[PDB]
């Protein structure tokens, strides 16, 4: 039921239904999506040189 | 046309129902000159030129408006949908800095501080230290007042243990449960809590012998004994166990 | 009607007598007609019609023909509810075991027979054979004979060698079991056999078997060989919508008897083999335990759904049981719900009630007064008028509204102001209008929240409302006296907004006639609201006899605060509202009228508050804006700064110089440091605005901020969430506890960017989490407190005692943390106070303390009340008037009949569950203060240097003033550098002891040459040599490394004379060695010249939340018991390491049984020959509850209990009057252990309730024999609750079948006699105003 | 589920029972006959309570009633017929005509 | 108390009770012993000018937060 | 939802712990009236007689 | 009446107040009686408890009126 | 005794695993009817047999009712059936 520092991009830290379930429901991101093995993968703009 | 109570606003401290309140001002300030030129039917020099003026206001937005290559008919098209209010887009963590509200608050003649001095409705006189107005989103949520008042003299029962049914549709009781009968029991509300078990529950005697002597005009109940614990006595006495009711 | 429940085992006599016919088939109904059948499961001939007064047939179907039985079908005509209560029975072919006797875990069969359970279980499904009454035929009765054993022992004997397998064997066994017989023959070798284990045994099953002769059962009546179905209406078979339909699983476990039973019927008409018998009748056996309860043999068989079947154990016992969810917790007819608005025009005593939710509730009431004057004629006439709802019905619903409560109920209900009743108002709308200040007693606000009303019909009910269920009756918190009325978030905006100055207002400096003047000045608009002025002011005083003498001056007070006070009633002055009236001033107020006045000028003093609050809280205009958060002009500074510091301990983790783990120290406690500083300049640049003037200059004064104004007062939240929106926000947390080293140098005047938001929501989502999680187990420590003290009522008016708790404040240190007036108020005088003159009596004797008592004996400095308590009340099952004091909710001294059990568990658990759910841990003596030493133990040696050093052993330190009570209260170590002498009064600013815990001395008493005999260096001490000075150590070894020669053997530290003659004790004829135990640092040399005081060996070197008053209560023992001094006596070391050493103290006039176990890990407080008297300290550390008990009084574990319970409640800073800790503890400790029986009529080794034990004493001490003495016992709330006195009580908290199965062969009997008892039974309670009925019937009984 | 764990058996109304609307308007219709019945004089209401059940456990027949009476059903039938005319009249039926659902 | 208040009270609850025992153990004054106390290793002078009073030295200290890093 | 001319200020407790005071316009100009559309079924069945 | 306080205190209990009263509304009610104090358009549970407050009604004037309802 | 051992350690520290009472069980029984028979055995004392690593409130807030008797004839079970091990009550196993 917590947030992990690898929720970022991917759910949510915000959105979650509270009461008896807060955490358990989760809300996808908005930019978030799926790998092809089924991991949740959110994109992120590739840094050259500087 | 809605007055809201500031003390939530402190400790709970969402600050941005006050940011998007000034916002709010913001939005229907723009939107009161942009009437109020429709009102008088300016011209579109005085149009074309307050409205590029408030679409192009704050410090280096992404957004550039350009409404000169728009048409003179698209123009007053885009003052029709603009004299209720420009609509104020603010990026989640990218949006309005607190000086881009009161610029664009100066851009109407509105306080910049965000509250003005309000008048009391009924008796004239003003309140004292001027008071937040703006325009709120404010929502109407599902939970209306129509499909959670529920009332229940006498409805149907229930057939397996004969207590009041469940449920707003059911027509059904309350559930007078543990906590509400400690809570019985630390008052010396006897009586009170005897008929909450027998006359207004399950006892189907004593319950329509209630209802003739409330429509008697006679508030004397005759209890007896529950309809839960015959019901309990049996499922004892259906195991090999003579639990049995002595005599005085 | 029936007085008492009794329960027993049905006899198979008896369950056929219950019958009304056999079920022989397992069919239920028609199939087509959905008719019941012939003899079938819903059989009619057994249980009757299933139309009211109509057979089966169709012939019979008349209501003239009532009471006759058909010719065609056998039904009797009857009401159809008649098969709600009648039974039939199952003969069953062959006997079987009932379950609840045989796999319950005590066994009572197993038990009984003297066999373990892997015997009975193996006859039982049929492997071994079994001797019943074997003649003289070389065997054993009760003996286990496998198949091919009893085969070959059949041989060479013609004898019928009675070797039965099944449940006819266990039959057999039970019947030809004489219990008394075996009682007589038991208590035989009882005469012979003072073992422990044997007479354990012996007197183990005899107190199963007195009790089985002592019912009435028979032993052969736990196999059972007929067994009884229960009604239809108890297992329905309803039709459902489209043809379907819907049954309980009691039917699929029925039908599932009836089919084995009547296939073993056919396969022993048949004369079958016997392996296909055995396995139909081991079949029919476990078809009865799936039937009786489905799971204790396993597994629970499920049906065509993947869930277990409901059986009849699981019909009553469970959560969703009878006896939990069906007995208490029911739906109510006359109830509904609607959600909750505030609408504030109502008085204290009103509540709004919609207009559909009248005309619903007050139906029958309507009816009755609608047809009584006559608008409608008939009842359908009242129906179909107020369908319409007409005109005149309106009037004739608010005539029926006018004087009738509704109870007014929110559904987590805590405590007992939960449930208040309200008079009705008629509002239109569909939400129940809620008076705004009982708000904070129901714990209700308004995002939603449904108030669930009821109505009482009766007028005894209606009265109940009246008299102590209406919200002006309830104005006092039952917890602890204050008023939970108190004006909660913009009432106190008003007040303080109105009565806050300003320097230079409108209207400054007038005078004014009156408050009159001031309103009129004020509401023309020629003053401001806050203006200093000089108001005439009538303020009354009752300091006369009641006189309320009048008293007019002239007063320097604001504009607002002269308004404010017209609505103060007489007895109060007018510097109660001369202030700034925040939030705790109102409270002080409200408190203030209702101790002065009473209750009824307070109800209409609160209502005025909320008025003028809200009033004037209107006309403040108190918005809230963006610029009333001033971030500080510092922060920036203050963030830059501590930057600087963390980049430079970055350099020095860098560089080497500390480490990881004390950088990531460095930088918390810098960022920290920072938040204090920055909120800290933030609360000093919002506090303090600049005004001018009257005379034109800079003039500071309170700034008229409303976010200020809004934390200062008390309206709503504090200065940390000030600082979190103008100064910093701080560093955060993380849900494993770790705090988050790149803190939040934002706020929310100002944003937070992406990352700082992401953090925020760690510590977020954690506190959410736990909320919703602690709200799903909101009352669960009301509960366990509810069982354990669910029967005590105050039954006496004064039993008499004269014990009682000595209650003194907790001064820990320093300050007193709660002082006198909050404990000694409102309990009962034990004995007489006397003033510090000893002289005369200040209170009498059993007296109600109130707070003129309470003024009385703190204006004469009095410090050690002899409270009544209710641990030490002389009444049985219940406590009296006085031993426990007054009424908390009332102010009155308590009546004759309040639950104060339940009302005490609701005071712990409602104020307790505003703690927090998971637990947390957190050189000289400043001596500030001046006055007089008290010591207590008190024996200590002059130095020659003048300086002190104490030789006694708890002599711990009190300082007095000339006022009797204690200043400074704090431990002295055994020997630290005392610059304290005797007695003398010291000025404060001057050590009194320089304590070191490197330092404890075994400082000599006389002086003299410390010569050493007994003494060798490498059996008894180290080789020490220290090349630090050159000096001539011996610092001596414990029982790890020396020899066995030496260490039984101790070394003498013997003080002797200038010659060598060896100096007595000064008392004692004994030597003057100090014999050591482990690790003393000593510098001594055979023959050196020291004084008295030596310093000869010195020895080297708070929880708070719910889960520590759930520990509290249930009694733990903790992993490190500090242990005592279990007698009185000097003491001696036992055997060295066998694991633990152990340790012989010695009484010089008793015997020394006790050379404890004591662990070498736990080191000695005392020395070996040191003497401590009974409850005295060895150990360090929590210490045992159990063991303050045994040892010490039974104040002693009252006083330990309810200080360490608030000790977590005051952490908090949430107050409880400690009546209510103390009726939970005079319920835990009601178990008394026997050690002499005496001419008693208990045994040895018996546990049983006290107060019988008490009043059996009572009763042999008032013939000429002598009575028992008991050691009292001290047991968990969960583990209290357990030895209740009722089965139909026990059997609601604890587990059904151990319950009902330890009730049943005991031939247990229930007097009602109890809160819970009734209630599930359907009668008065013995409580409140059913006290009197039960005097009622407790007076027919000695007719 | 998942409401109080409620479970089917918690849903299922009895129909056969008695509501106490009905029961009490059975109650007041037991009087109202009463009231009426004390209208009529001693043998045209006995005969009325005894062709129905009026507090006794039958509804005799035609000729059963005349069998107390010696008379031979035919003026035992004309005295019902006149005293259920007698009861036909209104501010004599102004009670029970509300009583009938109407 | 809107559900989102006790939420408060717990987080505060939380960061208050992890910031002071946090801040218990920077042990900020004491004796300025100049040798380890595992070690006798002489504890160097601008260490001691950080932390007044400590015991240990530099890698000591790390040795032991290394032992403690698992626990026991 | 609705842009809802809001102010912030106490009034009289009708607005006090976490309540809303909402104008006679909000409710004349029909700002919050909502639609709900509820089906309501009757089955003929086959009973039995 | 809002309060019972000066009928608790003319009583000197507070349960059997309430029966007291219950048993005086119940004879107002049912009984057959008159209200003792005027009733100023009360309910009978509110003339009960303004009997008690003028010392009109106590358990034992309630039994010694029962005793004389009983002589005739 | 290993069984006896694994009663000791539950009561010690007021909760019991799978894996405790899996590395407690004997050598000789197999098939998961009888040791969840035992797991019943034990559960009804009650130790709280459940599937992992327990909280921290949860022993503290859950109670161990009742002491002894049921313990003491459970002992007497649990100390007697590390002998056999042809021991199961179902008809169909049988
Ligand atoms: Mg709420
Ligand atoms: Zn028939
Ligand atoms: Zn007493
Ligand atoms: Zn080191």
């Amino acid at each position: 039921r917590d947030v992990h520092p690898t929720h970022y991009g991917r759910v949510c830290p915000i959105e979650t239904p509270e009461g008896p379930n807060i955490g358990l429901i989760n809300s996808l991101s908005v930019y978030a999506q799926t790998n092809e093995y089924g991991f949740l993968e959110t994109p992120y703009r590739k840094v050259t040189d500087g | 046309d809605i007055v809201l109570n500031p003390l939530g606003v402190p400790s709970r401290m969402n600050i941005g129902q006050i940011l998007e309140t000034h916002l709010g001002m913001a939005a229907k300030g723009i939107g009161d000159k942009i009437n109020a030129m429709l009102k008088q039917q300016q011209e579109v020099a005085k149009l074309r030129e307050f409205i590029q003026r408030a679409y192009d206001l704050g410090a280096d937005v992404r957004q550039k408006v350009d409404l000169s290559t728009f048409s003179d008919e698209e123009v007053m098209r885009l003052a029709e949908n603009l004299r209720k209010g420009m609509p104020i887009a603010t990026p989640v963590f990218d949006g309005a800095k607190e000086a881009e509200i009161k610029e664009l608050l100066k851009l109407g003649d509105l306080p910049t501080s965000g509250q003005i001095r309000l008048y009391d409705g009924r008796t004239g006189e003003q309140f004292e230290r001027p008071v937040t107005v703006g325009y709120m989103y404010m929502l109407k949520l599902n939970h209306l007042v129509d499909d959670k008042m529920h009332a229940r003299s006498t409805g149907s029962y229930s057939l397996v243990t004969q207590q009041p049914l469940g449920g707003k549709a059911q027509f059904g009781g309350q559930r007078f449960g543990e906590m509400e009968v400690w809570a019985l029991e630390a008052y010396g509300a006897a009586y009170t809590l005897q008929e909450m078990l027998t006359v207004k529950s399950d006892d189907v005697n004593g319950r329509t012998k209630m209802y003739k002597n409330i429509v008697d005009g006679n508030h004397q109940m005759e209890p007896g004994m529950p309809e839960s614990f015959n019901v309990l006595l049996k499922e004892i006495r259906s195991l090999g166990i003579n639990i049995e009711l002595e005599d005085e | 009607e029936f007085d008492a429940i009794k329960i027993a085992l049905a006899s198979p006599d008896m369950i056929r007598s219950w019958s009304f016919g056999e079920v022989k088939k397992p069919e239920t109904i028609n199939y087509r007609t959905f008719k019941p059948e012939r003899d079938g499961l819903f059989c009619a001939r057994i249980f009757g019609p299933v139309k009211d007064y109509e057979c089966l047939c169709g012939k019979y179907k008349r209501l003239k023909h009532r009471g006759v039985i058909c010719e065609k079908c056998g039904v009797e005509v009857t009401q159809t509810k008649v098969r709600r209560e009648r039974m039939g029975h199952i003969e069953l072919a062959s006997p079987t075991a009932h379950i609840w006797f045989l796999k319950s875990l005590p066994s009572r069969i197993g038990l009984l027979l003297d066999m373990p359970l892997r015997d009975i279980e193996r006859v039982l499904y049929f492997e071994s054979y079994v001797v019943i009454e074997g003649g003289m035929t070389n065997l054993e009765r009760q003996q286990i004979l496998t198949e091919e054993q009893y085969l070959d022992a059949l041989e060479e004997f013609g004898d019928e060698f009675d070797a039965k397998m099944g449940a006819e064997a266990i039959q057999a066994l039970l019947k030809s079991m004489d219990l008394e017989q075996e009682c007589e023959q038991l208590r035989e070798e009882l005469n012979e056999t003072n073992s422990e284990t044997k007479r354990k045994k012996l007197t183990k099953r005899i107190k199963l078997l007195e009790a089985f002769v002592q019912s009435g059962n028979k032993p052969e009546w736990m196999i059972l060989t007929v067994l009884p179905v229960l009604p239809p209406d108890l297992r329905p078979l309803v039709p459902l919508d489209g043809g379907r339909f819907a049954t309980s699983d009691l039917n699929d476990l029925y039908r599932r008897v009836i089919n084995r039973n009547n296939r073993l019927k056919r396969l022993l008409d048949l004369a079958a083999p016997d392996i296909i018998v055995r396995n139909e009748k081991r079949m029919l056996q476990e078809a009865v335990d799936a039937l009786l309860d489905n799971g204790r043999r396993g597994r629970a068989i499920t049906g065509s759904n993947k869930r277990p079947l409901k059986s009849l154990a699981d019909m009553i016992k469970g959560k969703q049981g009878r006896f939990r969810q069906n007995l208490l917790g029911k739906r109510v007819d006359y109830s509904g719900r609607s959600v909750i608005t505030v609408g504030p025009y109502l008085r204290l005593h009103q509540c709004g009630l919609p207009k559909k939710m009248a005309l619903e509730l007050f139906k029958p009431f309507i009816y009755g007064k609608l047809e009584l004057r006559g608008l409608a004629t008939t009842i359908k006439a009242a129906k179909k008028m107020v369908e319409r709802e007409e005109a005149v019905v309106w009037d004739i619903l608010d005539e029926v509204i006018r004087e009738h409560p509704v109870l007014l109920n929110r559904a987590p209900t805590l405590h007992r102001l939960g449930i208040q009743a309200f008079e009705p108002v008629l509002i239109e709308g569909k939400a129940i209008q809620l008076h705004p200040l009982v708000c904070a007693a129901y714990n209700a606000d308004f995002d939603g929240d449904q108030m669930a009303v009821h109505v009482p019909l009766t007028l005894e009910a209606q009265l109940e409302a009246r008299a102590l269920m209406m919200s002006t009756n309830n104005i006092l918190s039952p917890a602890n006296g204050e008023p939970i009325i108190v004006p909660s978030q913009d009432v106190v905006l008003g007040l303080y907004y109105m009565t806050r100055d300003c320097v230079n207002a409108k209207g400054e400096g007038m005078v004014l006639t009156g408050p009159k003047e001031a309103e009129r000045l004020y509401r023309s608009g020629l003053a401001s609201l806050h203006a200093r002025v000089k108001v005439r002011i009538t303020e009354y005083e009752k300091d006369a006899n009641g006189e309320l003498v009048a008293k007019t001056s002239l007063k320097d007070t604001t504009v607002g605060r002269a308004i404010l006070w017209m609505i103060v009633p007489k007895g109060l002055p007018y510097s109660i509202v001369n202030q700034a009236l925040g939030k705790k001033a109102i409270s002080k107020m409200l408190n203030t009228c209702y101790r002065i006045l009473g209750l009824k000028p307070t109800v209409i003093f609160a209502d005025q508050i909320m008025y003028t609050g809200f009033a004037y809280a209107a006309r403040s205009g108190a918005s809230v804006g963006i610029d009333d958060m001033v971030i500080p002009e510092k922060k920036h500074e203050i963030i830059s700064e501590a930057e600087a510091e963390v980049a430079e301990i970055q350099e020095q983790f860098q560089s080497g110089l500390v480490t990881a783990g004390e950088r990531y120290n460095k930088v918390i406690d810098i960022w920290a440091a920072a938040n204090d500083r920055v909120s800290k300049a933030m609360m000093d640049n919002l506090q303090t605005e600049t005004v001018i003037n009257r005379d034109g200059q800079e003039e500071k004064q309170v700034s008229f901020n409303s976010i200020y104004m809004m934390a200062d007062s008390g309206a709503r939240g504090s200065a940390a969430q000030i600082r979190q929106l103008a100064g910093m926000r701080g560093l955060m947390a993380k849900p494993d506890g770790s705090i988050i080293e790149t803190p939040i140098t934002a706020n929310f005047r100002e944003g937070l960017n992406v990352l700082q938001y992401f953090i925020s929501t760690h510590g977020a989502r954690k506190g959410l989490a736990d909320t919703a999680l602690k709200t799903a187990n909101s009352g669960y420590l009301t509960r366990r407190l509810v069982d354990v003290a669910q029967d005590l009522v105050v039954t006496e008016d004064d039993c008499g005692t004269h014990e009682g708790i000595m209650m003194t404040p907790v001064i820990e240190g320093g300050d007193v943390k709660e002082p006198l007036r909050d404990r000694v108020l409102g309990r009962v005088t034990a004995e007489d106070v006397l003033k510090p003159g000893t002289a005369d009596i200040l209170v009498p004797r059993n007296t109600l303390l109130h707070e003129q008592w309470c003024d009385l004996l703190e204006e004469n400095s009095v410090d050690a009340v002899k409270v009544r308590s209710v641990v030490s009340c002389d009444t049985d099952f219940g406590v009296c008037a006085h031993c426990y004091g007054r009424d908390l909710a009332r102010g009155h001294i308590i009546n004759k009949g309040e639950a104060i059990g339940v009302i005490a568990a609701q005071s712990i658990g409602e104020p307790g569950t505003q703690l927090t759910m998971r637990t947390f841990h957190i050189s000289s003596i400043q001596v500030k203060n001046k006055g007089s030493i008290k010591l207590s133990n008190v024996k200590s040696v002059v130095n020659s240097s003048g300086k002190l050093v104490i030789t006694s052993r708890n002599t711990e330190l009190k300082l007095i003033d000339e006022f009797g009570r204690t200043k400074e209260s704090y431990k002295v170590p055994y020997g630290a550098v005392l610059a304290k002498g005797d007695g003398e009064q010291v000025a404060g600013g001057e050590t009194v002891a320089n304590w070191d815990p490197h330092t404890m001395p075994v400082i000599t008493e006389v002086s003299g040459f410390v010569r050493f005999t007994d003494m060798i260096d490498g059996q008894t001490i180290t080789r020490q040599t220290d090349e630090l000075t050159g000096l001539s150590s011996l610092v001596v070894l414990d029982s790890a490394e020396r020899t066995a020669g030496g260490k039984d053997l101790r070394p003498a530290l013997k003080i002797v004379d200038a010659q060598g003659n060896d100096v007595l004790i000064p008392g004692t004829d004994m030597p003057a060695q100090y014999f050591l135990p482990g690790k003393a640092i000593v510098q001594l040399e055979d023959g050196v010249q020291i004084s008295s005081g030596d310093t000869l060996a010195r020895i080297p070197q708070i929880t708070g939340g719910l889960p520590r008053v759930a520990d509290l209560f249930e009694a733990r023992r903790p992993k490190e018991p500090a242990i005592l001094a279990e007698i009185s006596g000097i003491v001696s070391f036992g055997k060295e390491t066998k694991g633990k050493r152990r340790l012989v103290i010695t009484p010089v006039d008793g015997s020394d049984p006790y050379e404890e176990m004591i662990p070498k890990w736990r080191q000695l407080n005392v020395f070996e020959g040191e003497r401590v008297e009974r409850g005295d300290v060895i150990s360090d550390g929590p210490e045992a509850p159990h063991d303050i008990l045994r040892l010490r009084g039974v104040h002693a574990v009252t006083r330990y209990i309810v200080n360490e319970v608030q000790d977590v409640y005051r952490l908090q800073g949430v107050k409880i009057n400690d009546k209510h800790i103390e009726v939970i503890v005079r319920q835990m400790l009601r178990k008394a252990t026997i050690v002499n029986a005496g001419s008693s009529d208990f045994l040895e080794g018996e546990q049983v309730e006290y107060s019988r034990v008490k009043i059996a004493n009572r009763e042999l001490e008032a013939n000429g024999k002598v009575g028992a003495t008991y050691s009292r016992d001290l047991l968990g709330i969960t583990k209290a609750s357990l030895a209740t006195e009722s089965f139909i009580s026990a059997a609601s908290f604890q587990e059904t079948t151990r319950v009902l199965t330890e009730a049943a062969v005991a031939g247990k009997r229930d007097e009602l006699r109890g809160l819970k008892e009734n209630v599930i039974v359907g009668r008065l309670i013995p409580a409140g105003t059913g006290y009197a009925y039960h005097q009622d019937r407790m007076r027919r009984r000695a007719a | 589920g998942d409401d109080e764990d409620s479970h089917l058996g918690d849903f299922i109304e009895d129909t056969t029972l008695e509501l106490p609307l009905d029961s009490a308007t059975t109650e007041s219709l037991r009087a109202a006959t009463h009231d009426v019945l004390a209208g009529l004089t001693a043998r045209e209401a006995k005969v009325l309570r005894m062709r129905f059940g009026i507090d006794m456990n039958t509804d005799y027949t035609l000729e059963e009633v005349g069998k107390q009476f010696d008379v031979t059903r035919e003026r035992i039938r004309q005295i019902e017929a006149k005293a259920l005319r007698k009861l036909r009249h209104p501010s004599r039926s102004e009670v029970l005509r509300s009583f009938l659902d109407d | 108390s809107d559900e989102a208040d006790e939420a408060y009270s717990v987080t505060e609850q939380l960061t208050m009770t992890g910031i002071n025992r946090i801040r218990q153990k920077i042990n900020a004054h004491g004796i300025p012993v100049y040798l380890c106390e595992a070690c006798g290793n002489p504890i160097p002078e601008a260490r001691r000018k950080i932390f007044p009073g400590v015991t240990l030295c530099v890698e000591c200290q790390a040795y032991q937060e290394r032992q403690r890093k698992h626990y026991a | 939802g609705q842009n809802m001319r809001v102010a912030f200020m106490p009034w009289n407790g009708y607005n006090f712990e976490d309540s809303i005071l909402v104008s006679e316009r909000v409710v004349q100009e029909d700002r919050f009236t909502t639609i709900h559309i509820q089906e309501l079924a009757c089955v003929s069945r086959d009973t039995k007689l | 009446r809002v309060t019972v306080q000066d009928a608790v205190e003319k009583i000197g209990n507070r349960f059997d107040l309430v029966l007291v009263a219950a048993r005086r509304a119940r004879q107002m009610q049912v009984g057959g009686k008159d209200p003792l104090v005027p009733e100023e358009n009360d309910k009978t549970t509110v003339i009960a408890l303004r009997e008690i407050e003028e010392g009109l009604i106590n358990n034992q004037i309630l039994d010694v009126r029962e005793r004389q309802e009983q002589q005739e | 005794s290993q069984l006896k051992l694994l009663v000791t350690r539950g009561k010690e520290q007021g909760y019991l695993t799978y894996a405790e009472v899996n590395d407690h069980l004997p050598e000789d029984i197999v098939d998961s009817d009888q040791i969840e028979d035992i797991i019943q055995m034990i559960n009804d004392m009650g130790i709280q047999v459940m599937e992992e690593a327990p909280d921290a409130d949860d022993l503290m807030l859950a109670e161990n009712t009742a002491d002894e008797d049921a313990a003491e004839a459970a002992a007497q079970v649990l100390s007697s059936v590390e002998s056999e091990i042809g021991r199961t009550t179902d008809p169909v196993r049988m």
